[PDB]
């Protein structure tokens, strides 16, 4: 590579990471953290435990 | 595809040298390996 200190925009090296997600090819192992909430007592409230 | 192992260690000394009695087993490890295995061996130690 030909790079110089402040040589422009197209010559400045950039860090690039490519992420490929595999789905339905195996049991699910990686997941995103779902937001939870506080519980209630003695109230008619539906639940999703 | 799920490989699950149940274990029980505590013995029952009801009789001598034969496994009389019964007791339940509870799972310890579950592995989503997903591939079948038809043959297996065991590892021992000699002297
Ligand atoms: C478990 O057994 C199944 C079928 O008895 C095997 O399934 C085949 O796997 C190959 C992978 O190379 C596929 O190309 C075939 O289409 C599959 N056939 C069927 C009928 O499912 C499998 O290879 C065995 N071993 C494992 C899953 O580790």
């Amino acid at each position: 590579y030909g790079f110089q200190p402040t040589n422009g925009v197209g010559y400045q090296p950039y860090r690039v990471v490519v992420l490929s997600f595999e789905l339905l090819h195996a049991p699910a192992t990686v997941c995103g953290p779902k937001k939870s909430t506080n519980l209630v007592k003695n109230k008619c409230v539906n639940f999703n435990f | 595809g799920y490989f699950k192992i149940y274990s029980k260690h505590t013995p029952i000394n009801l009789v001598r040298d034969l496994p009389q009695g019964f007791s339940a087993l509870e799972p310890l490890v579950d592995l989503p390996i997903g591939i079948n295995i038809t043959r297996f061996q065991t590892l021992l130690a000699l002297h």
